[PDB]
């Protein structure tokens, strides 16, 4: 995350890393059997690693259980990025304790200026690479359809929302994807992409979540 | 440089250059998106009437 | 038109060929007052130059009338070339006669198979280029969205059909853009785009015009 605070602990429950050999994109819990990421973060193998915070160094509070499905939209596009959303599920079930947590999904869409926490174990430069022990956090605000069409043109479809900072400085980067943008205590965005990291006038492009709600659903029960 | 580039039959033709690279597009290129996994699957968005390279 | 051959007088009355200076698309009469192109071949100031065999010399039978609207399809997109079709409105209705003459819009979409007579004054190298005097037609079947999304993938959309040859050899080209893909008496298609000319397994891609018949109705009425 470039810009933001180390998170606290048991501040971000829900947050998932992804590994396989290492972390290579994050995700949220949904449920306890269910994880949301980003389809451009599909593998073959995914091993979900719930209960993180420092991830180089093991803190015996962590579940690490393998994906059994890794379902990803069936309309999404590796060219222009739409429908990037993934389900994994979990070959058993999180036990869920403090460490551990559910988020929810949208009740309804986040209205333009709404704060969020991003968080990641991304990298924190714009400029270069570090790559973080602990959980990253940032509170940005959800930017208008309209500043993001003109921030990126041609590119952002309605399943796109951008969460950032027009003046560059605060926002997510690689290592980042795939992880939440919680407005509200609800899940709104998964981290997708973006030109660069932190630069001017280039936000981050989330998922726009409360678009696919009736596909959560309908995959989580009919799997 | 490019191996699939998406030409418009005008001209001069408006060019695209189609390949997802591994964390990079390339030094010539001004509009690079990037997916914000590790590594990043990047593209390069330019336009240039004719075909060639960014590089 | 890579691989076709010389069209025969007064064989497309309905092709017309964008000016600015020199040649740089093509498009179709449809009406009177109303010539269909490209989006993407959008310039302020086009001439029309209707009843064109021989571009290079002016044989007396021809009619040069200003655009005075150009309007590209809302939802075009420079990027993924989505309804890349635009509307030239003329100046002053173009006189019709044996040379110059309506192409019908389509009363329903073609079907993978039908034949089509494809026709510009655009290059005839898939590798070189040769710009030739006289307009080229050439013959080819609609390919199955199918065969046209294998050939092209993350690309294709629903509103983009692949006429052509998977075998090569026979494509249009640079030059060719905006053209009409008339199957049996209908404009099914405008040129579009491609990679290269004429290249195995990689054959055209077309605007689908039937999906754009009550546009074209609407902004013909509507101006
Ligand atoms: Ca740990
Ligand atoms: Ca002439």
């Amino acid at each position: 995350i470039v810009g933001g605070y180390t998170c606290a602990a048991n501040s971000v429950p829900y947050q998932v890393s992804l590994n396989s050999g290492s972390h290579f994109c994050g995700g949220s819990l949904i449920n306890s059997q269910w994880v949301v990421s980003a389809a451009h973060c599909y593998k073959s193998r995914i091993q979900v690693r719930l209960g993180e915070h420092n991830i180089d160094v093991l803190e015996g509070n962590e579940q690490f259980i393998n994906a059994a499905k890794i379902i990803t939209h069936p309309n999404f596009n590796g060219n222009t990025l739409d429908n990037d959303i993934m389900l994994i599920k979990l070959s058993s079930p999180a036990t869920l304790n403090s460490r551990v947590a559910t988020v929810s999904l949208p009740r309804s869409c986040a209205a333009a200026g709404t704060e969020c926490l991003i968080s990641g174990w991304g990298n924190t430069k714009s400029s270069g690479s570090s790559y973080p022990s602990l959980l990253q956090c940032l509170k940005a605000p959800v930017l208008s359809d309209s500043s993001c069409k003109s921030a990126y043109p041609g590119q952002i479809t309605g399943n796109m929302i951008c969460v950032g900072f027009l003046e560059g400085g605060k926002d997510s980067c690689q290592g980042d994807s795939g992880g939440p943008v919680v407005c509200n205590g609800q899940l709104q965005g998964i981290v997708s992409w973006g030109y660069g990291c932190a630069q001017k006038n280039k936000p981050g492009v989330y998922t726009k979540v409360c678009n696919y709600v009736n596909w959560i659903q309908q995959t989580i029960a009919a799997n | 440089c490019c191996d699939s580039c998406d030409c418009t039959k005008s001209k001069p033709p408006q060019c695209h250059c189609a390949n997802i690279r591994l964390n990079s597009c390339h030094s010539a290129c001004k509009s690079c998106i990037c997916t914000r996994s590790m590594p990043g699957k990047c593209r390069c968005l330019d336009t240039d009437d004719f075909c060639y390279k960014p590089c």
